[PDB]
């Protein structure tokens, strides 16, 4: 979190929270508020979004669910929608928190590697994300969008 | 190193459930409280150096043998080691009231100290000791401010001594 | 050393054994003189009758030698 | 010559005292010297 | 095993002095919270058999660990899942009458990792049975006690982590 | 304290005599004078040990 | 405590809690009040129960006091006013907590074989608790002291 | 474990031979040096309880350790450092008898390192302890006898060490 | 005695005597005259060595003679005095058997609970017995009073 | 266990005064035959399997009790009354060593003869057995060595006859 | 040796050592030189024994090197007079250590199955021993081989 | 580590007090032997290949250590333990001229002990070696360095043992 990141950094120079980490920490606190509000909204609405843009991306992508693709079968559709949804609450994992670092320790540490073991496209899983970040853009203010968007971005750059 | 809204995510992510009205009252909670933890780790911020010198002019008094020959705190050298010692606990015991949580502790001071105290021949009840004298320092410094919530001033100090204390009973 | 030779007999009365139980039911044995009181204290306690028990070994009033 | 023998001469013995009651039972050491 | 209590005098008598006026507010704090500690407590002591069914019926049954394959197929590894959820049950009963963990440090958590990794004992479906026991608890006596159950619950579960 | 004080400095003095390195003196006297001039005059120990 | 106590129990016949130690948790959690006020009694008249019990130990047993004894001289009566005092607050502590256990964890195992290498006479150490509380019970009311005097005739059971 | 006799029975026998001439006078020098170490076992053995009686308060007692908080504190702490100041000054006597301390190897110095580790024992306050023991032993014994005990504590030490 | 000993360990290992202890007991039986003398010595000039054991002992430690001691009045020294004279006689007794075990079958076992429950101290006890060896070796004959002196330093220890 | 000088120990104890010269006279006499006892005991466990050996094959082999139809015809009941004779010929060595029978009494005489009445164990063929080993060990150790033997052998054979 | 078996024995009562056992270590320290006299003439003339009783078992039990016995061959023989140096140079330290535990550790452990794995009489091996303690008694003089015929008289014990 | 000087002024800043009567001796005692401690470092520093030559052509040489099968077959093994005697010599010139065994305590027997019994090097046939060490220095440089040298060498062969 923020907090973990500003106590780290004044401990790694071995003396008490800077006035900036204070700074830094009260508006993490004000914004908890909204923070709370985008990740509610997110784990309310956590089934349509899979939903939804899973169902776009089988339709923009159908060569990950052909017979011969990564995904082909209910089993193995199934077990895509439950990456998403993994991801998805991932990423409500890191809006709760206010920065990137619970995504980065659960689910974007050594993923091109399980994933390349898998067999599954990255990109096509970037793309499952990207549409994730849209239908959840859709589903909220504009201001909130961009915040969720941030998250959504940094799980797009370290798919791709 | 985990705060508190760290350590609700990793107990929340190994039952791989989503955050649920009791996990969005708790970091409520956390965050409301926030505002006060704030003003607490700014009003030590000022303070740290003369609550350190006064938690040393009261622990030497109330164990006047330390300073005392065949004490650990006896020369200059091993006055100002302790010194350094109570700033070190000091200055994590603010980094666990801005973090709620007592992780940092845990991984920062408690995993060793046992080990490194019986290893130097350095006592663990008068640092313990001093611990609990800093806590009633901060405690009473916190009541004569304007401090609304000085409940949670409390918790890392007598984590911290139920940590490191030998187990009596 | 001295030596007790006893007799006792001790019952179940928690579960009833399948197997055949009369030569720990009722017995006669060989007790060590240090072990007699914790023996005797372990089979009282359990809930037995002992209905025999002497000096095997030994005189009474053994000042030195008794081992 | 024979003084080399330091270490594998024969030791001198320290006086070394038994510990005391310290300055932190003076509020003992006033009870007993009140109790005499 | 510590509870406030103990951990009260404990905190003191490595002190060495007796207890203070912040000891008395703990203290009172903690008989305040007995009543509905063991209002909850005798609850779960009365309706101790029907959670575990019910957190079974929940989390483990007619899935793959319950059918062949499975580690809870054989019977006596289902009647041995079974003692082990009535044990996470009994200290987590215990740990609330506490109301401290020291006896899940130091009866339960004692090794039960290398214990379960040597047996084969799958963490995350038993740590599924734990929250499952939790749900049904906190459905049972209340949202207070509930949570003060589900705090000990879940440190089983970090432990189990 | 301040008795003490004297004759400890003539202790660790005569410890160093013996040592015939001053690095004991150097160690427990180099950061004394911060904590000793809040409650002793500091003016008055250079008196006293010259 | 008599919590942890009554979990023991029940823990060693591997069961829970029956209501009747439940039913005496909630009479101790009543009587916790009371319990208290022994506690702040005895913590008040700390520095006089020992000093009254220290003189009629003195009287009592002048051989304590006489050369070649185990408490000749200033310090060694100071040394023996701190026992004193620890036994005090270890009878503080198990009225305190409704359980013998606090006590005995403490001051009462290996006390034996602890007091053996020092020469000290434990009958004097339990004629001294002894006349602890006769103290406690002249300078305090009648009914708690028959309470405090259970548990000042446990450490006078175990001690002696 | 072995003495000087059998140290030097076991090294004839690994290398297959007789006694040769070094072997009988390494046991020459320990029949010249057994009246010694007899009387200074039976001195030692006289005066057991009252070597770590004033060691202990030599070194231990109105300190940090027997404070509060410190790992002499309670009776049972107490108890068992009286204990094993015994088991160090019994087992120094029998590595002095036997004139050699694989004795402190096979029954001591084992494992009592990580015993301690898992204890908490403040390892430096039992190696002051033992250097009391040293010094009273000493006080007591003589002086070769002294040098005989003082090398296996000393060996006690290093090995806490 | 040393006899009974050999005896009982070769029965309990199951074999004959071994050689070292077949030369133990041919070495102890041609000793025995020099055991005999010794023997005769002690019980000749018993009296005077236990008088002035004693004499030395209520000088050393005065609290038991003091008033609220354990040894208060001239009966009660008396009975001091008798317990040193059968601390003597048993002393006798090692000498003779060679081995320890008579005063281990009559005045060594339970000696510890026994003083304990009389309030007398065992250490002074000890105390009492080394005054008797220390006027005892100064009695008699050096080469001599080393034999006796060994057995009388065991009893010590195990009163201490 | 007694022997001579536990009994003149115990017979000062039951006056409780101390030895005299005629407790000293018995002590003394015990201490001139001791080192003959020491000697026939050295012979005794020096040809303890061949006297065994050599009275069972010139008294019993061959016979009507090795025979079938005997009570030493099996191999079980031999290897028993040979076990039984290697314990004879040992705790006889007991009591020629102690300078009395009360190990006799104490550790064979307990509970024997109704023992061999019950298992038919013949008591004719025991004692021809035991004055078979009486005589091979008076040929072995001497005269006045063999017959003292052969007084606590006899009276274990009157013992157990 | 002696020392050992003494302190392995006060280790299992949990006490010091006892006088008796302080003498008989003393007289073992003073009556060494002997011993190392014996095992100096036994290591001097160490082929004279083997020599002797070897000549002495082939006459008395010809069966061993008749053809079909275990010995029956040059290089039979030769490991023969090898089992015999052994037993000699363990009755040797045997003599030195004044106990017969090294003799039992090295070569009275086991011996029947190693033997019995070998097929060779262990009544015909105790007859070598006893004709070794023939020509050592022989050569010695009278105490020297009265005292030194015991270790070879326990060898026979454990192995006929 | 610590030295005599260090070990003096220690003990009396343990105590508060100054030198007043015995610690003056054994500082006069250390500052008198200083000179010819010193003359004898010297020698040995000098010397020292010769000294651990003649010490493994003593003892170590010749045997089955240097023969295949043993300890000190390779050339690799070889010039280890001579690396390792020049160790243990130059650490006994080091604790002989600091007059305390301090640095042998945290230099050479801190982890000696664990690092030979992970190699397999004979413990006995080290310590021979050691003894080859310290009577060849006690030819070498004298009778009284030889014992100044040697009982810091036996120190280190406790340390073995
Ligand atoms: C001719 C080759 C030269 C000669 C030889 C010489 N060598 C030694 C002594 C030893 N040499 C070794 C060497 C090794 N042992 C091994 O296992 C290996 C690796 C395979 C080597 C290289 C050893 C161990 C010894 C010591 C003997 C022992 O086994 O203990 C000597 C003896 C010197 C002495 O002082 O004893 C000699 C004379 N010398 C020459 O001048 C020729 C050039
Ligand atoms: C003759 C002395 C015996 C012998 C020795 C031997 N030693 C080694 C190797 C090592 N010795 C050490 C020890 C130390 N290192 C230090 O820094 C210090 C203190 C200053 C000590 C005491 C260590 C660490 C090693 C391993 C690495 C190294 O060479 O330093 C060996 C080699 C083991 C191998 O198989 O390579 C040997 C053989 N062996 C004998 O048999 C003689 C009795
Ligand atoms: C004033 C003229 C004198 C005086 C008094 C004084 N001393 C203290 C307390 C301390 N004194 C020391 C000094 C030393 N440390 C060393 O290692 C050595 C030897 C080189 C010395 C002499 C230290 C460390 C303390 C602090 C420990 C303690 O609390 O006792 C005080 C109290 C300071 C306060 O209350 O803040 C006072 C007033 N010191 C002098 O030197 C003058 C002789
Ligand atoms: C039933 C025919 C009659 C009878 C029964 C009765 N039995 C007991 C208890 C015991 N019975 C035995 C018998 C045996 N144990 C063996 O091992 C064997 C051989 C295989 C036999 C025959 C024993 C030992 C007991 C003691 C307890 C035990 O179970 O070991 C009781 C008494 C139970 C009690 O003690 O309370 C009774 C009453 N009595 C009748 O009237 C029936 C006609
Ligand atoms: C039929 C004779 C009776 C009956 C049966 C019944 N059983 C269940 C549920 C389960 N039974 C088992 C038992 C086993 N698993 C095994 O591997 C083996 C041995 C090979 C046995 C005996 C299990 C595991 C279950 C749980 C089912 C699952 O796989 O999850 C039920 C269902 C109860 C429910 O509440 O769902 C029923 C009805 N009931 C009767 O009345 C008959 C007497
Ligand atoms: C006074 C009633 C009697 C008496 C006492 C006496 N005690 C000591 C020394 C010690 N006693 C203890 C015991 C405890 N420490 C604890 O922390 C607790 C439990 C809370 C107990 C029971 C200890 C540790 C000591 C050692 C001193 C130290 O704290 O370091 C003495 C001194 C003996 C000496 O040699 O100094 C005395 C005199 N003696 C009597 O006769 C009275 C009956
Ligand atoms: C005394 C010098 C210091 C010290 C001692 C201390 N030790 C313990 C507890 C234990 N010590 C041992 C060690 C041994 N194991 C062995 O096999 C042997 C003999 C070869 C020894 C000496 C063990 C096993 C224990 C555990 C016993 C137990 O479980 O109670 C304690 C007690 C700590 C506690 O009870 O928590 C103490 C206090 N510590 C000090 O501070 C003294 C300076
Ligand atoms: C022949 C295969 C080997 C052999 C024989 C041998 N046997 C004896 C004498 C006896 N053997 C026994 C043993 C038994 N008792 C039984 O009941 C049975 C059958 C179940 C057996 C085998 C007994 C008792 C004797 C003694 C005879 C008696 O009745 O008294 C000897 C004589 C020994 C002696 O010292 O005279 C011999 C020689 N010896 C061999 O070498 C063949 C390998
Ligand atoms: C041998 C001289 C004659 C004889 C002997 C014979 N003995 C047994 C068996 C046993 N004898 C005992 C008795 C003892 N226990 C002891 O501790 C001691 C020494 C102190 C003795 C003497 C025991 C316990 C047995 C074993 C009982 C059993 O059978 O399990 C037997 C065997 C009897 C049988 O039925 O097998 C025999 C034959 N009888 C002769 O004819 C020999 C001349």
């Amino acid at each position: 979190s923020i907090v973990t990141k500003s106590i780290v950094n004044a401990d790694a120079e071995a003396r008490y929270l800077s006035p900036g980490e204070l700074d830094r920490i009260k508006a993490f606190v004000t914004g908890g508020a909204a923070r709370l509000r985008i990740a509610e909204t997110l784990t309310g609405s956590r089934e349509t979004i899979v939903k939804q843009a899973g169902d776009r991306l089988f339709q923009k992508r159908p060569d990950i669910v052909s017979p011969g693709g990564n995904a082909y079968g209910e089993e193995m559709t199934a077990t895509c929608l439950r990456d998403m949804d993994y991801y998805l609450r991932l990423v409500t994992y890191g809006v709760v928190s206010g920065d990137v670092t619970p995504i980065e320790e659960i689910g974007l540490v050594g993923v091109r590697e399980m994933y390349r073991s898998l067999g599954t496209p990255i990109e096509a899983v970037a793309q499952s994300v990207r549409e994730m970040k849209e239908v959840a853009s859709g589903l909220m203010s504009s201001d909130d969008a961009a915040e969720a968007s941030a998250y959504f971005d940094f799980v797009i750059g370290k798919m791709s | 190193m985990r705060d508190a809204v760290t350590t609700l995510i990793k107990n929340y992510d190994l039952t791989g459930r989503y955050l649920d009205r009791n996990a969005m009252d708790e970091l409520k909670a956390y965050f409301e409280s926030g505002s006060a933890r704030i003003a607490a780790a700014a009003m030590i911020n000022a303070n740290s150096a003369t609550i350190v010198k006064r938690a040393a002019a009261q622990l030497f008094e109330e164990i006047p043998e330390l300073i005392r020959p065949s004490g650990n705190a006896y020369t200059t050298r091993r006055f100002s080691a302790c010194l350094r010692d109570m700033d070190y606990y000091l200055r994590y015991a603010s980094y666990a009231l801005i973090a709620a949580d007592n992780n940092v502790l845990d991984e920062r001071v408690l995993q060793g100290l046992r080990e490194t105290y019986n290893s130097l021949g350095v006592p663990i009840g008068p640092t313990v000791r001093g611990i609990q004298i800093m806590k009633e320092m901060i405690e009473a410094m916190a009541e004569d401010s304007s401090l609304n919530s000085t409940d949670f001033i409390a918790s890392p100090f007598d984590h911290m001594t139920r940590e490191l204390s030998e187990l009596s009973v | 050393m001295r030596m007790f030779r006893i007799t006792a007999c001790v019952p179940s009365q928690t579960r009833i054994r399948t197997q055949r139980e009369l030569q720990n039911t009722y017995f006669t044995k060989l007790v060590p003189y240090d072990n007699w009181f914790r023996e005797q204290q372990r089979i009282m306690k359990m809930g037995g009758k002992i209905v025999k028990v002497e000096l095997a070994t030994g005189r009474p009033g053994t000042n030195a030698g008794l081992a | 010559p024979s003084q080399v023998a330091f270490a594998s001469g024969d030791p001198i013995p320290q006086n070394v005292a038994r510990r005391t009651p310290g300055p932190s039972l003076n509020r003992f050491k006033e009870m007993a010297r009140q109790v005499k | 095993m510590q509870d406030a209590i103990t951990a009260v005098i404990n905190s003191a008598d490595v002190q060495g002095k007796y207890l203070d006026g912040a000891a008395m507010d703990k203290l009172k704090s903690y008989f305040a919270s007995g009543e509905l500690r063991v209002r909850a407590a005798s609850v779960i002591s009365a309706n101790a058999a029907t959670i575990v069914k019910e957190a079974v019926a929940k989390s483990l049954l007619y899935s793959d660990v319950t059918r062949p394959g499975g580690n809870m197929y054989t019977t006596r590894r289902y009647a041995a899942c079974i003692r082990d959820l009535d044990y996470y049950l009994r200290y987590a009963t215990y740990a609330m009458l506490a109301g401290d963990a020291s006896i899940l440090d130091e009866r339960v958590l004692n090794g039960l990792k290398e214990t379960y990794n040597s047996l084969g004992v799958p963490i995350s479906s038993t740590v599924q049975a734990i929250q499952a026991i939790k749900e049904v608890t906190a459905s049972l006596v209340g949202a207070d006690a509930g949570k003060e159950m589900g705090v000990y619950l879940d440190y089983i579960c970090s432990g189990l982590s | 304290k301040s008795l003490r004080d004297m004759s400890w400095f003539l202790r660790y003095t005569t410890y160093a005599i013996v040592a015939g390195d001053p690095n004991i003196i150097v160690v427990n006297t180099r950061g004394l004078k911060e904590v000793i001039e809040n409650a002793c005059s500091i003016d008055a120990t250079i008196v006293a040990i010259q």
